[PDB]
């Protein structure tokens, strides 16, 4: 490690940070160029590098507070690009809560087309890095905080990740943000409904947000597959809540008593636990469904399935704050798609 | 074995009282507690005494159980203003394990060279514990080693320096809690 | 155990205790004489005892507070001896934080010269015991606290521990307190520099503090060895901080960017974890260095190495208080010393 | 092993200031840096000092790393005109690794024989490098060996000669660049 | 190599440089700190380095000119030390003529006492480096010249070189400069006489120059051994001359016809050849001779042998300049010394 260390960045995290807040957004080449460490001139005087870039971020905070940070890598950027968690998280992005995880690691290949990169390549290509706060402090710290990131050239070789549009691989890596779900403290069910007609991007105001893997799925007309979701605790470990997940249609009433007669998954997090991976297999879906539904479509007229999330018991704590979790559809296994999509204009807004 | 030639450690410097009054009595007396690290003096005048915080001086005061040999060197630096022909002074040195007079002497010397002299001799610590001895412990009615001086004519034989040399076999065990040692300045 | 129990002491710990505070300082013989338990008259009517003395101290406090206690054993005492953590911890002393450790044990041989002890021996010899608070409460308890100590004659035989001054053993047991380091909450580096020219004792005001093992090391002129440090969390587990340790020279500036290009160790404590043992081998030192440097020596003119400690990321919490750790150089392995030391007057003050 | 009996090397000759003024103060002081090769004196008058460019004097000044034993001999040749009965002088000798007063003495002597005396003792160089020590290097805060004299009554104890004898185990390494050594005439 | 490169120095060589001219004299640590190459921060962030320091100097000049440069390494320096080729060349020093050698290499151990060094050690110890011009240009270049030195940490381990004064090793490494010999163009014999009573240093004006290995030899009274001399061509390869070397006594006349009836060695250099190693065995010496003779001693009264050098045929060229060679006694094999030397004041001046 030490010898393969190339740089070190210190990101500032103000005690009053809010969420949606960009901690730092820059050219990856600039994060990789801070400080003179062992492998620094090598990084600069070497024409091809095969090891992946590895980063180690550290910062610890007490259990009676929480905050969700996301560190995202993207091949390029044009203009005043969106910094929304949805847009930035499709390539290589890790989301973490320092209250649960005091040191986070991530290795990635900056050149998905091949197996090597260059620092020049990173500069002239515009490889980008955004570090944003996805959810603010549950309880504010006494003082301002700081996250230190150590950068290394890994011994792990780079491997390509390309997408053949009309010939998806298995599994299909989607990395689509499904939304940020909040369950306010109390005995409320707070039923959440995330549509599975994920084509067309994420809704914005008279606009749409878009990322590459979501754009390739939008090319197809109908699809099915085993869906894998990654659920993250973005709030303090002091706010407890048992969430129930299941597949159902938009037209069921919030007060449907036997919602849990459907196949479901109950999620409770341990103090220090922050992630849970849910997997809904194809046995939950009778047939493929539309990749896109026109945005104006009502819950009553939607013929496509939904990922439901609701409070099983209650959201409780001794400190103020809603229980908040983030849902990300990581991969689709044994996917199956039909036909080409002409396209529908616009899409619904995520959570 | 760690060792180096000619490296001793300063332990004490005793300067005879400047206001000694020959008229009342002719000699004066002081005693150095070699293992305990203390200096005792006469009410014969104002003595100027000092225990250096040298490595050995520090070690001895804080070492609970001691055992083995130590080398002792006494250097007397006198009054250079006295002509050699007028030297009329002598100092008696005594080695005793205790200050009580009920104890006999382990050794005895009398030095009278004009202006300066030197005295070197070894002492050895043997105790009841495991050959280990604790300074004046009430335990097995343990003891120490005191070097006493009776200075006849304090105005000629004026200064005394005591140096200790540690032996290859000196061994200690345990720690004695002591108050801070004063550093001059 | 029960049958080999000889006594029980109850030490008072006021909710407002501060640190440097002596909870109880007495003759060990007096702690061993409280209460009539199974082995009590045996302790008093037996001329030689070969089992070690074992003590078990208990007291638990919640994780949102902390306090560091030290229980120290010394062969004898003369006068109004110093009670500073440095002076008292060289023989047999355990330091603990009840927020992490709710029951602490310690076994020791009161007679380092041999393999047996007596209660009479303990009384007439002056064997001493000090229980002091090294760091006060991070957050004060609701009420006053109390620590209960159970004393036993162990089945473990006593073993001698003697020091041959001009012939150190391997390992050399030093037990020297290096200081109490405080890192205030914030994004500050708070660079700490502990000199490795540990000879001559600890500085005090126009005085020096001294303990036996430190006194024997001061006898030698130059030395090197593999240094083993024991780092303890003396504050509440709620104050989080990643500390970085490395060897370097006094003349480097606090803002040296690539401090961590040097071989270093990052330390983060888990909620309930309180101790960490760092070990710096001889590969970190080119040659032996002075056992003593004259106190007035500047950081710029010091040619001896230093143990550096600094904040890697930030010191953060939701409750007030600095992050505080105590450093103790326990043993020196494969030590190597040269020449005899004439001595230098005085020494620098520790942390 | 190369060796020969009774062959030492001259290192320094220090002559007490001829214009010393007894009235201002009674003693005077000088110090010889054994390994560095320098002589330091009082502002007490005009000292006549000299470092001979003997083989050992040359070797020591130019040898970067030293290690091992050396033999030291000090010869005091005084004022023969003083009748023995009128001798009233003494010189205190100190061995220290540094000139700073914050350093304690490795050894100490006091000589007062009339007209002349001689003092022989060994010193040993132990350093941090590999037992090797570099003269006063800032490196491991290395040091040297200084022989200091406090001459009480410079008019009687007038002259001092310092001779060094190399030991069978003295070993050196590396070269220290030095400016040319002056040859008287 | 490339990866183990630590620095690069560029030394200026003015077209009018003269000889005795110091091109650069500095702390080795400063030459090793120029530029940021692959192993640069390693050099600075590593406490012990076992590889030797290797340097590669390059500069080429045409055959119709010449100049002799010397690059010398010494452990320390005190005051305004002498920079004479004699004083500086005893530890690790290479002498070269760019007209013959266009790239020169040298590896050395900065710490002769052991097998490792540090950059800190180099700084605080005062390790010195002098680059001097020993002989000026035979013919001046058109423009100013520059010598580039690349510095590397070698893979070759460091090995100690210590001297036990009263117990010389075999071979004894002396590295004593015997002088710079000049043979002006013409048919003159130009007889040169270098005395073998090399003890006492090199003469200067009312002073003596001294280096360590020469100082240890001066400790002994009498000596003999197989002497190895290294002869270097310090002038342009265009000035041709056949030099004859032999052992004889000071009292022979310059015109002794059968000088060459004695065992001798004839030296002629090829265009590009610059060094020749002569070796005179003990069969040339009947007994050991004085290590030192008193300086005032005449050629007629000298009972010690001499290394003679004279022109065998003639010194000839088509360009102006004397034929100049430098002689250095490198090692003494199977040496044998007797008695200890009280010392004689002063010594004769070298060539």
């Amino acid at each position: 490690m030490l010898d393969l260390k190339i740089s070190q960045s210190k990101i500032a995290l103000p005690k009053n940070t809010v969420g949606g807040t960009i901690l730092r957004s820059d050219l990856l080449a600039n994060f990789l160029t801070e400080g003179n460490f062992r492998a620094s001139v090598d990084l600069q005087r070497t024409h091809r590098i095969k090891g992946m870039i590895k980063m180690v971020a550290t910062v610890g905070i007490p259990e009676n507070t929480g905050i969700a940070l996301a560190c995202a890598m993207n091949s390029s950027i044009r203009g005043r690009a969106s910094s929304d968690i949805y847009t930035i998280c499709s390539q290589d992005c890790e989301l973490w809560n320092p209250a649960c995880t005091k040191a986070m690691t991530m290795s990635f290949n900056p050149n998905p087309c091949s197996d090597a990169w260059s620092l020049e390549f990173l500069k002239r290509t515009g490889f980008h890095c955004d570090i944003i706060c996805v959810t603010g402090w549950t309880a504010t710290p006494m003082q301002d905080v700081q996250v230190t990131i150590d950068w290394f050239i890994s011994s792990q070789e780079c491997v390509p990740r390309t997408y053949c549009v009309l010939n998806p691989q298995n599994p299909f890596v989607l990395n689509r943000w499904m939304g940020k779900l909040t369950f306010p403290q109390g005995t409320s069910r707070s039923v959440k409904r995330m549509p599975l007609s994920i084509g067309g991007g994420a809704g914005a105001k008279s606009a749409i947000l878009m990322n590459m893997p979501n754009a390739v799925l939008s090319m197809w007309r109908y699809f099915v597959g085993d869906l894998v979701f990654e659920v993250s605790k973005m709030t303090s470990p002091y706010i407890k809540c048992t969430v129930s997940f299941f597949i159902a249609f938009g037209n069921l009433a919030d007060d449907t008593i036997n919602f849990e007669a459907f196949p479901h998954k109950l999620v409770q997090f341990g103090e220090i636990q922050e992630k849970v991976v849910l997997k809904f297999s194809q046995e939950e879906f009778l047939t493929a469904w539309s990749t896109q539904v026109r945005p104006a479509t009502t819950l009553l007229a939607d013929g496509c399935p939904y990922l439901y999330a609701m409070v099983h018991d209650s959201s409780v704590s001794t400190i103020p704050g809603d229980f908040v979790i983030g849902v990300k559809l990581t991969i689709i296994e044994n996917m199956c798609a039909y036909g080409l999509n002409p396209g529908i204009s616009g899409s619904r807004l995520l959570g | 074995s760690i060792s180096q030639q000619t490296v001793w450690n300063q332990m004490a410097t005793v300067r005879t009282p400047l206001n000694f009054d020959s008229s009342k009595q002719s000699f004066c007396q002081f005693s150095v507690d070699l293992l305990g690290g203390g200096i005792s003096v006469d009410k014969t005048g104002d003595w100027i005494t000092l225990v250096q915080n040298s490595p050995i001086s520090n070690l001895l005061r804080v070492a609970a159980w001691k055992k083995g040999c130590l080398m002792v060197k006494v250097v007397m630096s006198g009054n250079a203003a006295v002509k050699r022909s007028d030297w009329a002074s002598l100092v008696q040195v005594f080695l005793t394990n205790s200050n009580s007079t009920e104890h006999f002497d382990a050794c005895r010397w009398t030095k009278s060279e004009p202006h300066s002299w030197e005295l070197i001799f070894p002492i050895e610590v043997c105790g009841p514990n495991n050959g280990f001895e604790m300074w004046s412990s009430e335990w097995a009615n343990q003891t120490s080693w005191h070097l006493s001086f009776l200075v006849d004519n304090p105005k000629q034989s004026t200064t005394f320096d005591v140096l200790l040399g540690i032996s290859q076999n000196f061994e200690i065990a345990g720690n004695t809690l002591m108050p801070a040692f004063s550093v001059p300045q």
